[PDB]
DNA sequence: TCAGCAGCAGCAGGTACTCTTATTCAATAT
RNA sequence: CUAAGAGUAC
DNA sequence: ATATTGCTGCTGCTGCTGA
């Protein structure tokens, strides 16, 4: 799949690819990109499943239906994945690059946050750096849902409290 | 000629929802005047130039027996078509006297444009005489027709009365459709008069509302 | 082990958060919304260290949308209720001819883009030909509108002596340098509504301070202490109208200071008592001793004073910037997610140096005077900034960067400063001030014995310091500033920290380049010009975090959990 | 994100090019995404030109071209090849979009498709009284008219258009012989909402057309219609998830 | 008006 | 459209027409300097500007350690040694295509294909 | 708006 | 007029 | 019977629950 | 009493 | 010597001759 995408980032580069009807280059080949890393992790986590055996515990609690799901398997053993912020990849928070110890306008996986690593193996740091960003992303949505969903519902109860069926069915 | 093949074809349009306007309204017009094809209507309301004409484009249409069995207090309408974009006072005058010379208790004016406030102001004549105005772009796709559009039908006084006395309701205790409501001004409803809206429901396969016109 | 670093107010152990505040005296540019009439504004929030320490904000707009066809750039002065067009700020500041004001904003001949959008401003300000006309111009304007017509000139040069780019001077004589600044942050307004550079980032930490107690105390102690000089004056004039003998015993009152630096360490309320409820809050906190870590966590505790209740996650979010200077995984949970930031284990604050000794050093080493500074003439000038002040243009800034970073590595610059080179955009920003967060690096050079990259650290210096860390558990004591000192290790900050390439690891990087199945995936980058190391990955969590084992085969969230919920752990907090 | 859905004419639903047909003709497309550049030249005389390059194009369209009363000063529109290309618009189309936007005001002639550079000049017909003032602002009279040329007036679609797309669906159509069968169709996705004015473009079909704006539902179809629309947005949004309720609570 | 809800005018 | 100056105020000129010998003219509207039109372009807008994109070249720009580095051909030279970068025009429908400045010519050659 | 949600306006 | 309260006119 | 334009200015912010800490001065007259 | 801060479960 | 007083969300009018 990294192959397919320096692929993709050599069509992208000599200006050959065509961009879809919609969007700019950019946007299309950040689409492609995305897209291959999602279906590389998606096909190593289903060769982890498989691999997995009948009296594996994991396996047994996922098959049971009690905790956990597929794409915890695929973290945990074949590979953590494409990590984003604010649905795109890592950005160049510094000037036209993510971290310091990368060259400039580098596109690779390994460059915008890919975590080819699972949490067996272990993560490298730009790639624990990375999923650090993520995990914020998502703190800070969970911190903005809570309040955002408190407000909504006291509205809508407010709004229909005085709704109610009628001894003629009328409400 | 392909600007004017297209404005004979939306005008072709037009003319279509407006009889189909004046049939829902409960007047008596035929099934075929509907349907009229393309090739009838240009060899009929066009000249051989090719433009259109719209002073011979009006036409009178009179109730059915069972509207007149259902609402026994209304008469013969008017509906004309403009040919000039704007239409000016001089023109309005002439629709206006017209109808209250012919003893029309409605009449419907199609415009191309829009109508000058000077004669804005002088649309409302003297009752029970009613104009209403359109414009022929918004005549062009009858919104009744799309799905999402629920069935409209006009309640008599009497259903009105009777629907009251069932459920035990007020006037304002009615749900309520604006009068302007783009149905609302297809079905002409006047202020107190109630539509029943047939729905086809999920949970049950017929469902049948009320809204009171405002 | 108690480590210090609080004051102990009526008995109580206060520590003092540090604050996290805007740089100063940095030429930002930020994009408008639609809405909005002005589509760029490039503003300075200049300030001087020196002087008064008031904040006036320059503001060079520009007018009119991208479809609009009148685009005019108008600058906002101080004390003035209208934007005034540049044009005839220009003249006001004694530079009558068109072209020469088109030489100061642009740099470039060839550029005619950037003269295009330019024009319309000279169009607009024709009606100004002449200096006291422009003078009198910006009086008419002034907001005073309480002086007379022939003495409007006088307030209106008072404006721009001491209003007007404060920090770059607050005497006469010195119009030159202020234009030049001014054409300067035009020159950067339309390079950005030209889409040649981006809009500034506010969330870059290199472009932020964080306040110590050092700089808190200092602004507390100056209201206080001016207090007290203007309550001296009422008791002289009242003591030398009642014609009596001064005492200076009877004129001094201690009581305000006390009692005012007390009140504002007791209390979170950071200013006077009757200011409260207009003062921050929260700046100084009692000290949590709940645990030992709990209160290393506090004392190294920066706060972001954004509403806390606002709607906005961009301020929240973690940046690419804080790699090395905050930890990745210690925030709080709730409404300060993001907002209150712990210190790396080994991220330092400077606390500012004087910044004369090296304008003196520059001015020896052959940088231009900017008073005698003709583009035209020096097409390829490299800008030369200090503390945000533009001092002259050098012709040679590649030997100049060498024998600073020389100078700075054998102790005579102080290690503190950080001196950045900017390529592509042509300019050398040096930064004295306080309020920087830096760390250390190793130093790679050429090493031509060896044919390769390599650290400059070697076997020897480690030889060294491990017999000093024995002793002291007798040679010279290698210590590290004996590092430091011989240009072993480097502090960088985050503006430096943008114009190197560092190895995440020496072993695995330096040198060119069956593997065990179990080890992790790592990448050579395939690429050798680096310039530092880091001294270990490790060093970029903080307190909190560097408790937790094996932190790199875990969610991200579960980490900061830990780190959160460790400061709440039972132990001892203190031996005594 | 304003959008809005299109269904093609059941007749020419799987129909490929009525799809294309259908997409450039709601499309809205200005000069602004066409024209790479404009420039103003000085022609002493409007017959032969001072410019070498258009020189050809001159001695192309001056020799296939009342001219007394033609202003100097000339508007140069340079064109791109690609954005004629991804977009159904030829050099005669614009040219008669622009002298039917500007009347007789302005004298347009446009190079033909065949030339190596799509190039359109415009003078500022001058009007028979003559002008002692408007002379000096010719410049920028015709800064002024190339400004309402470049954003001010549209080539083709319907307003408020930004970007439309094409997608292959597939719905459930009852068979001849009985089933319901699963028959693709060609739908458009619309970014911007005109919703009056898409609906009545010949081609589509007009009952099926929906809209995420159910306000725009609303004041065009009905309170009725408005109010199915709005329970379809409340039912997306509780099902975007997976999750299920009850029809009678959001109703 | 006002403002707000100038003038009418200025 | 290269803007020029008066010399005897160094105040701005612009474009006038001229009845006489129907010819532009450049006139100054403070000293009325006038003289010849080099050119007939008096205004140029560049929908999609193509300049720029190799901005901020510099004779030293391999000094830069941030920048990136490759072996491609060099088709001034033939060396191998090169600094890359992306297009510098920050409008967010630009292409990806690379540019190259070889450290001992300063030949910029870029991986365009349709170019080449 | 309100606060939140002056007035307005006010 | 004016503007405001062009001309008249222009 | 119709074509062209403008002005301004205002803060709080989901539901429960636990704990700690500090709280406005100085001068005149009876 | 007021104000401020640290929190816990969502 | 002791007590009184100095990010988010909108809202509305005035005016013709000329050509
Ligand atoms: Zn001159
Ligand atoms: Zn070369």
């Amino acid at each position: 799949a990294k192959k397919k995408v320096l692929d993709v980032t050599k069509e992208a580069q000599a200006n050959l690819l065509t961009a879809k009807h919609g969007m700019t280059l950019r946007e299309s080949f950040e689409d492609n990109v995305v897209r291959f890393l999602n279906e590389a992790r998606d096909k190593a986590g289903r060769l982890a499943e498989v691999n997995l055996k009948d009296l594996n515990n994991v396996k047994q609690m996922v098959m049971a239906g009690s905790k956990g799901s597929f794409i915890n398997i695929a973290q945990m053993s074949a590979c953590v994945g494409q990590q984003s912020v604010e649905g795109k990849r890592i950005a160049f928070g510094f000037v036209d690059r993510t971290l310091p110890h990368f060259s400039k306008d580098d596109y690779s996986p390994e460059s915008k946050g890919f975590v080819e690593n699972s949490y067996l193996r272990g993560l490298t740091p730009q790639e624990f750096f990375f999923h650090a960003m993520g995990g914020r992303e998502g703190l800070i949505d969970t911190a903005v849902k809570t309040a955002e969903t408190g407000y909504i519902q006291r509205r809508l109860v407010k709004a229909l409290e005085d709704i109610m069926v009628h001894y003629d069915n009328t409400t | 000629d392909q600007e004017n093949e297209r404005n004979i074809s939306r005008l072709w349009r037009a003319f279509r929802t407006v009889k189909e306007m004046v049939k829902d309204r409960g007047y008596f017009i035929t099934q075929e005047e509907v349907e009229l094809p393309l090739e009838d209507f240009k060899a009929k309301y066009c000249d051989s130039m090719g433009r259109p004409q719209r002073k011979m484009m009006s036409f009178q249409a009179n109730p059915t027996e069972e509207s007149i069995s259902k609402f026994p207090d209304m008469g013969s309408l008017w509906v004309e078509f403009c040919d000039e974009p704007s239409v000016g006072v001089k023109t309005m005058k002439t629709f206006v006297i017209h109808i209250q010379e012919k003893n029309f208790q409605t009449g419907i004016f199609v415009y191309q444009n829009n109508i000058t406030p000077s004669a804005m102001k002088l649309v409302p004549s003297i009752p029970p005489a009613t104009i209403e105005t359109f414009n022929e772009a918004a005549l062009v796709v009858n919104i009744t027709h799309h799905e999402l559009v629920p069935k409209h039908i006009r309640l008599s006084s009497d259903e009105k009365r009777e629907l009251l006395k069932r459920y035990r309701l007020k006037e304002s205790q009615l749900p309520r459709i604006q009068r302007a409501d783009p149905v609302a001004l297809y079905l002409g409803l006047k202020r107190g008069e109630v539509v029943k809206i047939i729905r086809k429901s999920e949970t049950s396969g017929r469902y049948a509302s009320y809204r009171i016109c405002m | 082990f108690d480590m210090g670093g609080y004051f102990i107010i009526n008995g109580s152990e206060k520590v003092l958060i540090a604050q996290e505040r805007s740089a100063g005296n940095i030429v930002q540019v930020f994009k408008k919304a639609a809405p909005s009439p002005i589509s760029h504004v490039a503003e300075i929030r200049s300030a001087l260290e020196k002087g008064s320490r008031f904040i006036s904000t320059l503001q060079v707009k520009l007018y009119g949308r991208e479809g609009s066809s009148a685009r005019t750039i108008k600058a906002t002065l101080p004390y003035i209720k209208q934007d005034i067009p540049i044009v005839i700020i220009f003249r006001a500041l004694g530079i009558i001819p068109d072209g020469e004001i088109l030489e100061h904003i642009c740099y470039d001949v060839n550029d005619w883009q950037m003269l295009e959008m330019l024009k319309p401003c000279v169009e607009d300000g024709f009606v100004i030909q002449d200096r006291e006309t422009a003078l009198d111009f910006i009086g008419r304007r002034g907001t005073a509108l309480g002086i007379k017509k022939e003495k409007r000139i006088q307030y209106a040069k008072d404006i721009l002596q001491k209003e007007f780019l404060p920090h770059i001077t607050q005497l006469e004589g010195f119009e030159s340098r202020k234009a030049f600044f001014l054409g300067y942050m035009i020159n950067r307004l339309l390079l950005c509504a030209l889409d040649r550079k981006d809009q500034d980032d506010r969330d870059h930490f290199g472009k932020k301070r964080l306040d110590l107690a050092g700089p808190l105390l200092a602004q507390l102690f100056k209201t206080l202490f001016k207090k007290l000089t203007k309550d001296i004056f009422r008791y002289m004039q009242r003591t030398v109208e009642e014609a009596h003998d001064f005492n200076m015993k009877l004129a001094i009152n201690a009581k305000t200071i006390t009692s005012g630096l007390k009140y504002a360490l007791a209390t979170g309320n950071w200013g006077e008592q009757k200011k409260a409820m207009s003062s921050r809050a929260g700046v100084s906190q009692v000290l949590n001793r709940y645990t030992y870590s709990s209160t290393l966590s506090h004392l190294r505790r920066t706060n972001t004073p954004i509403g806390r209740d606002g709607k906005l996650a961009k301020p929240r979010q973690l940046h690419n910037t804080h790699w090395g200077l905050v930890c990745p995984a210690e925030t709080p949970e709730g409404q300060a997610c993001g907002l209150v930031k712990n210190l790396s284990l080994m991220s330092c604050i400077s606390v500012g140096t004087d910044p004369m000794p090296i304008i003196t050093f520059l001015s020896e080493w052959g940088m231009e005077p900017l008073e005698d500074y003709v583009p035209h003439q020096s097409p390829d000038a490299t800008r030369v900034f200090v503390n945000g002040v533009w001092h002259g243009v050098h012709r040679n800034p590649a030997r100049l960067m060498e024998t600073l970073r020389t100078l700075r590595r054998k102790g005579d610059i102080n290690p503190e400063v950080s001196m950045i080179r900017d390529i592509r955009e042509k300019e050398l920003k040096i930064f004295t001030d306080a309020g920087r967060v830096y760390r250390p690096l190793f130093i790679v050079e050429d090493d031509e014995s060896l044919g390769h990259k390599e650290l400059k650290v070697r076997k020897g210096h480690i030889a060294k310091l491990m017999a000093t860390e024995y002793q002291d558990i007798d040679v010279e004591e290698y210590t590290w500033s004996s590092l430091l000192n011989e240009g072993l290790v480097e502090y960088i900050d985050a503006e430096e920290e943008e114009s190197i390439l560092i190895a995440m690891q020496p072993e695995d990087l330096e040198p060119a380049e069956d593997v065990d199945p179990a080890k992790r995936i790592r990448v050579s980058h395939h690429a050798t010009t680096f310039t530092h190391c880091e001294i270990h990955p490790s060093m970029i969590l903080g307190v909190a975090a560097s408790i937790i084992p094996f932190p790199d085969h875990n969610q991200s969230p579960r980490n900061t959990y830990q780190s959160a919920m460790g400061k709440q752990a039972m132990g001892v907090f203190l031996t005594n | 994100t304003p959008s809005l859905t299109v269904y093609l004419e059941p007749g020419h639903a799987a129909d490929q090019e009525q799809a294309k047909l259908i997409r450039s003709a709601i499309e809205h497309t200005t000069l602004k995404s066409v024209t790479i550049a404009s420039e103003i030249y000085y022609d002493p005389d409007p017959r032969s030109t001072v410019i070498p390059e258009d020189e050809e194009i001159i001695q192309l369209h001056f020799s296939l071209l009342s001219f007394d009363q033609q202003s100097p000063w000339l508007l140069r529109l340079e064109l791109d090849r690609a954005a004629m290309n991804d977009k159904d618009l030829t050099m005669g189309q614009v040219g008669e979009r622009i002298k039917q936007t500007f009347k007789n005001d302005l004298f347009v002639i446009w190079s033909e498709d065949n030339d190596e550079k799509l190039i359109i000049r415009c003078r500022v017909v001058r009007p028979k009284s003559l002008d002692a003032e408007t002379e000096a602002e010719e410049d920028h009279m015709l800064k002024k008219i190339e400004n309402t040329m470049l954003e001010n007036i549209t080539l083709r679609g319907v307003e408020n258009i930004e970007r439309v797309v094409m997608m292959k669906y597939d719905r459930k159509v009852p068979s001849p012989t009985g089933e319901y069968v699963k028959e693709p169709e060609w739908v458009l996705e619309t970014d911007g909402v005109n919703l009056s004015e898409v609906m009545t473009v010949p081609g589509i079909d007009p009952t099926r057309i929906y809209t995420n704006s159910f306000i725009d539902i609303m004041e065009v179809l009905g309170i009725e219609a408005g109010r199915a629309a709005l329970y379809k947005e409340v039912y997306n949004v509780i099902a975007s998830d997976g999750s299920y309720v009850n029809y009678r609570h959001m109703a | 008006t006002x403002p707000g809800v100038t003038x009418p005018g200025v | 459209t290269t803007f020029r100056f008066c010399r005897d105020c160094n105040n701005m000129l612009y474009p006038r027409e001229d009845k006489e010998n129907n010819r532009l003219l450049f006139e100054c509207r403070t000293c009325s300097y006038v003289e010849e039109a080099g050119s007939p372009l008096v205004y140029r807008h560049e929908l999609i500007t193509n300049i720029g994109e190799t901005a901020g070249v510099v004779q030293d720009i391999g000094s830069d350690p941030t920048l990136p580095r490759s072996d491609r051909e060099c088709p001034k030279c033939h060396s191998r040694e090169n600094v890359f970068f992306q297009s510098q025009q920050r409008r967010k429908d630009t292409s990806m295509v690379l540019f190259f400045v070889c450290l001992s010519c300063s030949h910029i050659f870029t991986s365009d294909q349709k170019n080449k």
